[PDB]
């Protein structure tokens, strides 16, 4: 149609975002309490083995066996496939070879600030 | 005594119709489509079971403990494994007058031994 | 006659039919191949011989 | 059948609904609409038959 | 032909389309694949018969068919999480279908309810004094749901002779009211 | 026909009409005290 | 359709209570106590107001026949 | 700062991976065109909670009510992989699970 | 009699139970198990008829002749009873069960369509279902009857 209304309208929705709000769509009787502002690649995990990629899982503040998730290729002909593993060591520890699993989109509070990191290409992992 | 089964001409395939050689004066297993003769081992031709003896354990499957609607007994434990589990259920198949009896099959999977009490 | 005989009543034909005429007619002519189609176990004797009288009834 | 002849399978039910089936408007609708629509075929190629016998178009409308 | 013989056939809408070695993974992934709104829609029956080693899948028209709550170890799918937002279905617009598609919900035909351990109510699942099946798989909603539309006007239908709800059922038909709201045009 | 063959009928015949004992048509008594 | 006027059994007018019931209604009474507050002691005509179905709100949906 | 802001929408909400800049949009879309423009001008979020627990869209006038069901069926490991490191630095901030279903 | 019912089918599952004559072991367990239970509603009957009073309007009516029998004031008070479908307990319609709320050969009083409630208690669903099936083959009989009677 034209540009000069989609520049104004883009930017519109970046401005009303910001504004008071006091009330619902449907019935305007609930009252809000807080707001939450808005390349990644998710490693799935299936839900029998139930994958430890994570300390987070094993229960865990910090790497007990590590201090940088090194994730690193697997190999030349696979960089969406590549070989996520908490290993700050070359020990022979779970090697988690994420395999090519090819919308998922991820986001998180910077700052309250007006970003996008929406999800390139789901992988899954197994015990390799 | 124990069935008997068919055979199969190593030729045509077709089924080996009995016949008996007066020469030798000897039982033979012989196709009337090609022209091929055997020598049987067994000498019996045929057999009815008119009484039905059959074992019905051996029509049971062990796939049958997978079943919910069966009814399972902790009371009757497993001969071949100790699993204490067990499906149970009745023969619910024709020309058994006296189906009241029950068999009973293992629920530990890859025993699937089947009994009855 | 002997035993009991399975026919196979197809549409659009007014004469009951031998099953293992059936079989031939869609080229499967060997006994063998037959009862493979029909019996899936060939330690069971009872299914056998209760098929036999068909087969006796085609040759 | 010889598995109901050697008494290893139950005879089916002929009142058991699972082997029944609800002929409801969509389906019976159906069976109208293909006898129907066979019907008209069939006019329409008597009807084209008597134009192209003449070797002349004819209005598919008509 | 050799492999028929412990395999387990497929039938799809009565066509044998092929065998399997694993009928009972099979099943379960089938199940999860329908409680998930996944390729399988919800009115496909998948029936196995275990006795014999059928797996017959039906995705045809004309099958009745009935919703029934899944049944974990011994427990409902259905949590309090449901109920909840069912209660505020005309706010969150948290509908029955949310409901199927959370598999906490399922339509079972008439010929898969052979294979199935229905739990009259909740109360069924709860572990007793002697354990009638400790094995259930599905629960109903609520008995009253068997009675049609005019069998449920009867006020305590279970109080009386059965030959009454049907005379009533023939009955509430011919009785006065107002059939409809905008009789007067 | 051959021998086995004619063994083969006879029996399936022995087995059905050959009457070891009672009455043809009568399938099965029950001898009881009446009380009425 | 309407409340009717009379109680059936025993003739107390209950046609005036219609609209009194349903504002102690709205009111967070419960049906009970608004029927006594309107002075329905007998049960027929606590049967009355109870068991009202008021289709001529439903009726009145349609335009008329005449503007 | 560190918890789950993990939101699926559907095909005719995509919103872009990126913010709005005048040096990365562009004119090139047009009741069937009326569906067409909306990917590109409607789709810079802000996800508000309400008290009754519940969240909503706002990306302009409209208001979009999701629901941020808690899925344990794909529970995929989300990281900010940017490319910097040796292959995607994927930096550890919230393991996808709930997924909120935006819709009209 | 519940229980009785219970020890004649463990009887017939360990092969304990040997057949009388003229009758098959089927139908020796099926004559055992509706011997039980018929004791059991006699005597549930009779309970319940000798509860009543002289002020009791039923024993009023049943006693005058005017309406009712003995076996409705049971069905009433007491226990409404064995349903059943052509002169036998209700038939596994399912496969080897009753209904889907049943484990598959349960030959017990309530699978096989026992109403051990009265009507006044009011039937479980089960109950509704099997009494249903059993009211449905009464007034079978009573539509289908007419035109042979007739003829
Ligand atoms: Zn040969
Ligand atoms: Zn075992
Ligand atoms: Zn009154």
């Amino acid at each position: 149609k034209d540009r000069d209304s989609q520049i104004t309208a883009i930017e519109k929705t970046f401005e009303d975002a910001q504004k008071s709000i006091s009330q619902h769509y449907s019935k305007p009787r609930v009252t809000p309490v807080e707001v939450m502002p808005v390349s990644q690649a998710m490693i799935r995990g299936m839900m029998d083995e139930e994958g430890n990629q994570f300390v987070a899982y094993f229960l865990p503040v910090e790497e007990t066996l590590k201090k940088r998730k090194r994730d690193q290729e697997e190999e030349m002909d696979y960089a969406p496939d590549d070989v996520y593993d908490y290993k700050i060591a070359r020990e022979y520890n779970w090697n988690v070879k994420n395999k090519a699993s090819k919308f998922f989109i991820f986001r998180e509070g910077d700052g309250v600030y007006y970003n996008e990191l929406e999800t390139r290409v789901r992988l899954s992992k197994r015990r390799a | 005594p124990g069935f008997v089964g068919i055979r199969f001409c190593q030729e045509c395939n077709n089924m080996l119709y009995p016949k008996e050689d007066k020469e030798n004066r000897i039982l033979l297993y012989a196709c009337r489509n090609c022209d091929y003769q055997q020598e049987a081992d067994n000498s019996c031709i045929y057999v009815n079971k008119i009484t039905h003896e059959v074992d019905e354990l051996t029509q049971i499957i062990a796939d049958v403990s997978q079943d919910p609607t069966l009814p399972r007994t902790e009371d009757h434990p497993c001969q071949k494994c100790g699993h204490k589990e067990a499906v149970f259920f009745q023969s619910h198949s024709a020309r058994a007058e006296d189906a009241m009896r029950l068999y009973y099959v293992c629920t530990a999977p890859h025993c699937g031994h089947r009994w009855t009490e | 006659a002997i035993g009991q005989r399975i026919v196979a009543t197809l549409p659009y034909i007014k004469q009951e039919v031998p099953i293992i005429i059936v079989f031939r007619a869609l080229g499967f002519v060997s006994d063998r191949d037959i009862l493979e189609h029909i019996i899936y176990d060939f330690e069971d004797p009872e299914m056998m011989e209760m098929v036999k009288p068909s087969l006796d009834e085609a040759f | 059948l010889l598995l109901a002849a050697l008494g290893r399978r139950e005879l089916d039910d002929r009142d058991h609904y699972g082997n029944k089936r609800l002929d409801l408007a969509g389906p019976l609708l159906a069976f109208l609409f293909r006898g129907m629509f066979k019907n008209l075929l069939k006019e329409v190629r008597i009807y084209a038959q008597k134009f192209i016998d003449r070797g002349k178009d004819f209005n598919l409308e008509l | 032909p050799a492999a028929i013989a412990d395999a387990t056939k497929i039938f799809v809408n009565g066509c044998w389309v092929g065998i399997h070695k694993d009928p009972e993974q099979l099943m379960n992934t089938l199940r999860k694949l329908r409680r998930q709104m996944d390729i399988i829609v919800s009115e496909v029956s998948m029936i196995r018969d275990i006795r014999e080693r059928e797996i017959r899948i039906y995705t045809d028209a004309g099958r009745i068919c009935r919703p029934l709550l899944i049944v974990e170890k011994q427990k409902l799918l259905l949590k309090k999480r449901h109920i909840d937002q069912l209660k505020e279905r005309e706010y969150n617009n948290y509908s029955w279908q949310d409901l199927v598609a959370s598999g906490v919900v399922e339509y079972i035909d008439t010929l898969e309810e052979e294979t199935v351990m229905l739990a009259m109510t909740p109360d069924d699942l709860q572990e007793k004094e002697v354990a009638y099946c400790s094995t259930y798989t599905h629960c109903e909603i609520h008995p009253s749901m068997i009675l049609g539309v005019c069998a449920s006007i009867i006020p305590f239908p279970d109080h009386n002779q059965s030959p009454r709800n049907t005379y009533q059922s023939a009955m509430g038909k011919q009785a006065m009211g107002v059939y409809i709201t905008n009789f007067h045009v | 026909m051959d021998d086995d063959v004619f063994l083969r009928c006879i029996e399936s015949n022995m087995l059905t009409d050959m009457t070891l004992q009672g009455i043809e048509q009568i399938s099965k008594v029950y001898m009881h005290l009446p009380q009425t | 359709m309407i409340i009717p006027v009379r109680c059936f059994t025993c003739g107390k007018i209950v046609g005036n209570k219609w609209e009194a019931y349903l504002g102690l209604l709205q009111a967070e009474y419960t049906e009970g106590d608004a029927l006594d507050a309107l002075g329905l002691k007998r049960y027929c005509c606590r049967r009355m107001l109870l068991a009202h179905v008021d289709l001529i709100e439903k009726l009145l949906n349609y335009a008329p026949l005449e503007k | 700062g560190n918890d789950l802001y993990f939101v699926k929408l559907p095909n005719f909400l995509s919103v872009e991976p990126r913010p709005f800049d005048p040096q990365y949009y562009e004119d090139e879309f047009e009741e069937e065109g009326r569906t067409r423009l909306k990917l590109k001008v409607e789709n810079n979020a802000r996800i508000v909670k309400w008290s009754d627990g519940s969240m909503s869209l706002h990306l302009g006038n409209e208001v979009f009510d999701v629901y941020k069901a808690p899925l344990q069926g794909d529970h995929n490991h989300l990281f900010i992989r940017q490319g910097t490191g040796l292959q995607g630095q994927a930096v550890f901030k919230t393991k996808l699970t709930f997924r909120p279903h935006s819709t009209d | 009699a519940k229980q009785d019912v219970i020890e004649v089918i463990e009887k017939a599952h360990n092969n304990e139970l040997e057949p009388t004559p003229g009758n098959t072991l089927r139908q020796t367990f099926e004559n055992q198990v509706n011997r039980i239970l018929n004791d059991a509603r006699d005597k549930t009957g009779s309970s319940a008829q000798k509860s009543l009073s002289e002020y009791n309007n039923f024993k009023s009516m049943v006693v005058s002749g005017a309406k009712g029998s003995k076996i409705n004031i049971s069905q009433v008070i007491a226990v409404v009873g064995q349903q059943n479908v052509e002169g036998k307990r209700i038939p596994f319609g399912f496969k080897h069960r009753t209904l889907p709320h049943f484990i598959k050969d349960d030959y017990g009083p309530e699978s096989r369509g026992f109403v051990e409630n009265s009507y006044l208690a009011g039937l479980t669903p089960t109950e509704f279902f099997f009494h249903a099936m059993g009211g449905r083959e009464g007034l079978i009989d009573t539509a289908v009857k007419t035109a042979e009677t007739g003829y």
